[PDB]
Parts: C-alpha cells; structure tokens; sequence
C-alpha cells in the first residue's frame, strides 16, 4: 500500500534478488504463473 | 612424464556485483548489500568460463 510512483529505471538487485531502485527502495509488480497468461492478482508486490 | 592436476581456480560471484565495495589495485570484497559470497567452479550452473 505504501508505494511512490517513479520514471526513471535505474533499477539493481539486491542480495535477496529484489528489483530495486538506487536507494534500495523494492519495486512492485503483478503475480503471474509460470504457465498464465494476462495478469491473474492484480494487487501488486515485489518483483522477485 | 608425470600429468598430475594441482588444483582448479577458484570462482566467487555475488548476487549484487553493484554493491561491491572498491577496494584499490581493481578489487572489490562483499559487503551487506552486495549479498554473500557464492563458491563456484568455472563452467558449472550460472558460472562462466
């Protein structure tokens, strides 16, 4: 719930295979299967 | 005429390399957010040659 909307995508990992941007601030994004198609959860969380 | 193997190198990857800190001389060692340091053989899984 607590997420800030951004545009620039200098975006890195961190040591727990986040997506995060410079200031170690995790990325959202929508849960889809290995085997789904459009998204299927549309409350976003961390991209893994 | 002896061919014997001495031992392999060693390979060190980090899931973060740009949280490495700088050391001089072109070297780096972990830190907190550069993650831990993962012992891998050259060629074997995500490692490369």
């Amino acid at each position: 719930q607590q997420n800030e909307l951004t545009r620039n995508g200098a975006f890195h990992l961190n040591k727990e295979n986040y997506m995060v941007t410079a200031n170690d601030e995790f990325l959202l994004g929508y849960q889809v299967d290995p085997s789904s198609g459009e998204v299927s959860s549309y409350e976003p969380q961390p991209i893994n | 005429g002896e061919n014997v193997t001495l031992g392999r190198v060693a390979l060190v990857r980090v899931p973060n390399e740009q949280g490495l800190d700088k050391k001089g001389g072109t070297q780096w060692d972990s830190t907190q957010f550069s993650g831990d340091k993962i012992w891998g053989e050259s060629n074997k899984g995500s490692f490369g040659t």
